């Protein structure tokens, strides 16, 4: 997962540094942002 | 009961080769035909077998002709039988040391080694000075003096007190010569502490 | 055995059985027949010889049936004559093995620690196979009798 | 080991097979 | 109690000034015999038959 | 073997470190209990023939491995057999007053599973006279004391297992 | 060890009996042929070097063992040979004796097939020496005692297998 | 430790442990208030003794700090510095357990061999063991510093 | 696995050998004996639920062992004991029918000794719930059935001491 | 256990716990306090509930301690109310536990094997313990009753 | 496997026990530091992989133990020793959550150190890449909790020498 | 016990505990983890003490167990070795007393008055207190063997 956003590919939620889901919206777990990346195309494998 | 039954009680216990022992020594006033089956039953303690298959037939012809004249005794007519070139070319060139210890004490002293601190103490022997001075060691040490004297024949010794000597002084004397190259007790597994 | 004692004797010297110790095993199996009979004599009489010997001892040694004695009571002197029916069947085993070493590997190597740990007098001991070897000494002619007190002897000799 | 010394790859003999007619 | 027990076994040392035999296999030390060894140990444990023979 | 004081020095010397406050409690563990050791040592070598007496009373006596036929049954067998009992009781208080079962291991249970196995020796028969012995023990020395000799005694049956 | 007496005394001290009429029997049988075993010990001693060159001759002196490269080939090889078949003859003269194939299994063939396999001696021409040592010894003492011995010449060779 | 040297002084002759033995054990057990104490006062002594003692050696032995001596350099007398506190944590395991076995066992068996090996001569370790004996046992009491000063002196002699 | 009549073809064939009327008279010696083995095999295929119930009763029922702390204690460790106990009784009939103990070599005997001190099994008290096992089915099927179905009792015990 | 079963479901995925475990093993370690003394009730109680409850089940079959019953006499009666102070004991372990583990392991598995081997009804085995379930939940409230209930409700039906 | 409570369980069922007064104490310890270990087990599996990463650039990513010749050298053997440090660090928390270190016995330590000895693995490497990775985790989770992690990483280096 | 022996003296000259009384009873609850020690080891070795008290007396006194003796027959040998083991139950509760009171309270007071009304030698009895004696002085120390034997030997002058 680090790697994965190391090279661009895509960002993963994961935990804070005590166990806790990330989040965006605290009502949810694991919800991550969005806006003009997670729609642009010819990006897919992108930096590898 | 039937043959099986039978058959397990009869083996129990140690064994009848204990009871079904004879022991070689000199009294007094042995004639020259009785020195020689002294000789030739010290033979087969030391080398485990006849000499007349892996000898040419002078190597230890001086050895017999000065015990049957009544010069030396059985003590020292076996000191001189294990530190002769027919011990050496036998039981000591084709095993390591390791294995000399434990053939040592089962041929001049009927038994396996006692302990960790026998086996370490030989080995250090058998590093600086070799074979002659090993022999020497074991039958002048006080052990034999009690056991066999100056007059018995080493025997086969079935033990009993030093907790692991039994099973390990059966294991040298049930094996045939040559059986495998396994050494039976390369050393005991350490124990806590120093 | 005299067979088994002559070959353990001429394997440690790594030899065959010379011709005066093969007259030796030859003179023992010509006595075998007379042997089996003293020993099926002795077998067919095994109660007589054992209450009677037994009653035998308790008027020699009438401590060891009386109060605060080793043998006292039902359960006690039964286990009192079941020793004795030990020792008289060793002696029909040495009577046919010719020799005392079926007597002396069973029962009396290690005798004076066994019955010193379970308190019995070993003294008292010897006097109930004294007494056995005379009820067993009168089913017996005059010959047969000195070859059966060869081994009640040997018996009393390591039991002291 | 020594000088006249057993080994199964240097015996062409038919000893450990009986093998008569040879 | 281990008084003289101690100043015993410290003589022993002193004057147990042996010789040597043997090829050095320690630098120059390494002779037949370990500097300083037990001898309780090796001759503590003893080889025994009960009923002797 | 170690005993309970070497067992503390012998753990502060392999790590290089002088004795500290943590290893000189338990060697304070063991100057308390060392007069209830002596006590009890004391006691049982003067009782030792009572006590393998009455464990083999309650254990082995009546039963057909003492009748012909069983391992005790010959006078060889009967003497052996209450030896090896006097052999376990002797290296029991060796243990008890040293503090640690390190002897054990090297003088009493070193090959001894292979020793009866050679010759026959019934291995749950002996755990029972060894386990009739501790409880013969704990009534001459005390609750207190019997605690510790019987943590010497199923130390060698659970190694005889 | 243990002979034919011997034999059934152990069966019987096992089991807590006196010498019944089955045990008896046994012990008949060997006083009867008793005289017969010590007539052909005694012609087997006498003639003990010279059963061998003569079984020998007839099994594997005329083999190709002997050929450079065999087990047979150095001098010490060949008489290490013969001395086995002085160890065989004088084993089974044992047993015949004892009327009890009991001394075989204790001082002959413990250990012996991994003894031969770690050296390299073939087993099957041992076997094959055996069996005409066997024939050579049936005709100097004859049909009945010639029979006896053949009994423990075919333990060996089956506890050689 | 004084119980394991007692153990197997009677387990060489099969024995129980003598009432003398049982003795020695329980006014040993007994004063262990005080070998805890003295062996802390050495404890926390241990830069003194080892500094002082070390500064010492190279008085009286100069040759060892010499061109071509065994201790010469700044690391080579570092690990000459090493071994006076591996030979003083000794004396403090030997003073808690009463007896020498733990010096003997670590550090005394073998010694000289050791230093055979290495080059060093054991004529000026022992030395260096001597003037850090003489620190020891000044900041010791009467008879404290008697018990002290001999598992010092059979350091010496077993070194030499 | 070889039963009776393989034990005896398979003697001949090793030697190359048709059967001799030696051979035919071991052959005989199993004819005979045969209507004896499925009768006695008969009776314990139905009284094998009877057999067992008492072999446990009689040998470890009210002991230290199905007290909490021994083997047999928990419900499954009583469930598979009692089914140890019916597999020796089956092994021992199939090697009553046969007139061999070869079956039971492998299908038995084989690993069982060190199955059993993995787990921590007492063999001793194995073998006495196997010789109680003898002694109630020597009661259901005969003297002469209980001398043959004995036979194969003692060779599961012999083995696994 | 709560926390075993856990771990042993995450090594199995070779993996660490997730939050949602985590908690589960959080509202297990806060409801310790209460599951102790509820075990610690039953623990001061097993004669009244052991004798009460067995007393009570004699009532309901009175044809296992008839004459020719399984539990008739005073020997089969004391092995009886032997066997629900053994299922007593386990569900006090249930209760600590959290689950049905310690229950299932002894005297659950192959519990219809045994009884049917040594003769008593499963039948009237689950009527015993149906007995000491109502004794037991006398002895606490309406909360805890409903608590150890469980426990009691799981090993009759294992025992159906 | 068992943790704190079934150790308490086990140790009272094998006795016939009820939970006397000296298990209700080792019960209380366990429920009072229960809510520090499920604090501590959700803090190291959230840096898992940083924790590694950070334990062998203080231990041994800076050693030559790397340069080529010596054990993970290759990329297959550098990326097999940070699984093994990925192990330790997974199973010393399963033994910190459940309170007992059964679990290292069983699926840890068993049959390791022979493994090692096989392969070529120095073994007193992993030992100090095991006792930096217990530096790194006592700073994560804190002096209490770090102190209990400490307690099974030293089990896994006893057990490891 | 001591603390009442002491009270009385004061109540009876209507006075306070002096220092010198206050002092001993002091000494007397500080040994009480010593008296509660040495009676626990005769209380835990009752059958030993008994049964080899009693088979030594029996070999002393043969004809109390013979045809026509008071403990003839085996109901009425229970009852010789019953009295044996009232008088060892009162010597553990005059160790723990440190005192011969509650020996002379239970069992003393009228000992003649009651063997003499039941046909029992006295003598008899004696001589089984001094055989039970010295099995219980075998099993302690040598200090524990001198307070015992206080008990012992007041409880034989007082049958006399
Ligand atoms: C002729 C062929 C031959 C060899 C080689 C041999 C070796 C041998 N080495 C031994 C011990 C030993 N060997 C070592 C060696 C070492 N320690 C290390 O850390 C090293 C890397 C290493 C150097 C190679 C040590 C320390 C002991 C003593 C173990 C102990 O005291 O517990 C022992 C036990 C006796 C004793 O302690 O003196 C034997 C018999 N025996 C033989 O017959
Ligand atoms: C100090 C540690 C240690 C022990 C324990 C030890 C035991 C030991 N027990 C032996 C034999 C034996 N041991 C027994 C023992 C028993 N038979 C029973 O039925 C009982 C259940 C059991 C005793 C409780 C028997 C019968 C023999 C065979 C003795 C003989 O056949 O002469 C032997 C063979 C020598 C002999 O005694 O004749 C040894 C060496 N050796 C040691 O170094
Ligand atoms: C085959 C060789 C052999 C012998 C001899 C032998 C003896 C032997 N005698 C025993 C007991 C006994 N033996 C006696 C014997 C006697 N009491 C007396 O006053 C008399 C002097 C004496 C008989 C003449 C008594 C009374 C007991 C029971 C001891 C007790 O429990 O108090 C026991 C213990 C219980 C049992 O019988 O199993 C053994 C093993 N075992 C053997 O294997
Ligand atoms: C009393 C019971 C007993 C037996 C049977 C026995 C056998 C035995 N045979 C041996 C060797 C030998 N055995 C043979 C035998 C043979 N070569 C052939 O070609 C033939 C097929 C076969 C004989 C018929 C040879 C050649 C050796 C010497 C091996 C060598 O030197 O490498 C050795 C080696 C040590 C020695 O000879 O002293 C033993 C111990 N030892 C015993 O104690
Ligand atoms: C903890 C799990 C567990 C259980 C439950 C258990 C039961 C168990 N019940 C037994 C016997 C028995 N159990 C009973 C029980 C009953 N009879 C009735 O009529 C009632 C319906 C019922 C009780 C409510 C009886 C009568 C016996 C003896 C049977 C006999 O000997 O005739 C026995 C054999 C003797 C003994 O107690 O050692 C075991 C091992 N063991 C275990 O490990
Ligand atoms: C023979 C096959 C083989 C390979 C390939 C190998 C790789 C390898 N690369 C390493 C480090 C490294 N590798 C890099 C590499 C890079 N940094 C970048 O930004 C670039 C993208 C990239 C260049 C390719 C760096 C910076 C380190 C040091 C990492 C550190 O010390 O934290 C290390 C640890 C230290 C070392 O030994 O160098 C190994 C073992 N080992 C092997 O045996
Ligand atoms: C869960 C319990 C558990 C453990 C602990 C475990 C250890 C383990 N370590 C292994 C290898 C290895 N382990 C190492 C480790 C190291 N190299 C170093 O230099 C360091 C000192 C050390 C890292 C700390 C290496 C290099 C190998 C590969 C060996 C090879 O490929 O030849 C292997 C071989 C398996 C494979 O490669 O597929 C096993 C099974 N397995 C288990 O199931």
């Amino acid at each position: 997962a680090n790697v994965a956003g190391q090279e661009k590919i895509a960002t993963i939620s994961g935990y804070t540094w005590d166990g806790q889901p990330q989040t965006e919206i605290p009502g949810k777990p694991f919800v991550k942002s969005i806006g003009a990346m997670d729609y642009m195309d010819g990006v897919e494998g992108g930096d590898v | 009961q039937n043959l099986y039954s039978i058959k397990y009680k009869v083996k129990q216990g140690v064994s009848k080769l204990r009871d079904q022992q004879k022991i070689f020594e000199t009294k007094g006033s042995l004639s020259k035909d009785a020195y020689l089956s002294i000789f030739q039953a010290a033979c087969r303690q030391i080398f485990e077998r006849d000499i007349s298959t892996f000898v040419i037939g002078n190597e230890i012809e001086n050895i017999k002709i000065q015990f049957i004249k009544g010069q030396i005794s059985v003590k020292e007519m076996i000191n001189a039988l294990g530190k002769s070139s027919v011990y050496l070319k036998e039981f000591y060139n084709p095993y390591p040391n390791i294995k000399v210890i434990e053939l040592g004490t089962k041929h001049f002293l009927g038994r396996a080694p006692n302990n960790q601190a026998e086996i370490r103490f030989y080995n250090q022997i058998l590093a600086s000075c070799g074979l002659q001075a090993f022999i020497d060691m074991l039958t002048n040490s006080q052990e034999y003096a009690e056991i066999f004297g100056e007059v018995r024949v080493p025997f086969r010794r079935f033990p009993t007190l030093p907790a692991a000597n039994f099973p390990n002084t059966n294991t040298l004397f049930d094996k045939q010569t040559k059986q495998n190259s396994v050494v039976i007790v390369p050393s005991f597994k350490a124990i806590t502490g120093n | 055995s005299i067979v088994t004692k002559s070959i353990v004797n001429a394997d440690a010297e790594a030899r065959y059985l010379s011709p005066g110790e093969l007259d030796r095993i030859k003179s023992f199996v010509l006595s075998g027949q007379r042997r089996l009979r003293i020993a099926q004599t002795l077998t067919e009489n095994r109660e007589r010889i054992v209450k009677q010997g037994g009653q035998q001892l308790f008027q020699r040694r009438p401590d060891v049936v009386s109060p605060g004695g080793n043998a006292y009571g039902e359960e006690m002197t039964a286990t009192c004559l079941r020793d004795l029916d030990y020792y008289l069947r060793l002696v029909t085993y040495g009577i046919i093995a010719g020799d005392v070493t079926p007597i002396e590997e069973i029962g009396l190597v290690g005798v004076k620690e066994m019955y010193s740990a379970l308190g019995t007098p070993i003294s008292g001991v010897a006097e109930g196979i004294r007494c056995m070897k005379d009820v067993a000494c009168s089913l017996l002619s005059g010959e047969d009798a000195a070859e059966v007190g060869f081994y009640f002897d040997y018996t009393l000799a390591a039991m002291q | 080991s020594g000088y006249g010394d057993y080994s199964y790859s240097t015996d062409r003999t038919k000893g450990h097979v009986n093998q008569y007619y040879v | 109690m281990v008084r003289a027990e101690r100043k015993a076994a410290l003589q022993a040392l002193l004057s147990a000034s042996a010789a040597g035999e043997g090829r050095p296999t320690c630098g120059a030390e390494g002779r037949k015999f370990v500097s300083n060894a037990n001898p309780v140990l090796v001759n503590g444990v003893k080889c025994v038959e009960y009923w002797r023979k | 073997m170690q005993d309970a004081i070497t067992s503390v020095i012998n753990a502060a010397d392999v790590q290089g470190k002088y004795l500290d406050a943590n290893s000189v409690e338990k060697l304070r563990g063991y100057f308390q209990t060392g007069e209830l050791r002596v006590r009890a040592a004391a006691t049982i070598a003067a009782n030792a023939a009572t006590i393998i007496k009455e464990a083999v009373a309650k254990s082995l006596l009546y039963s057909d491995i003492t009748r012909p036929g069983g391992n005790m049954y010959t006078t060889r067998r009967y003497a052996a057999c209450i030896r090896d009992l006097d052999y376990y009781l002797r290296y029991a208080t060796y243990g008890m007053l040293a503090g640690d079962p390190s002897i054990l291991d090297e003088r009493v249970l070193n090959g001894l599973k292979e020793t009866y196995n050679s010759l026959g020796v019934p291995i749950g028969a002996t755990i029972q006279a060894i386990q009739a012995m501790k409880e013969v023990t704990g009534s001459l020395v005390g609750s207190d004391a019997g605690k510790e000799m019987g943590l010497y005694f199923d130390y060698i049956c659970s190694g005889l297992s």
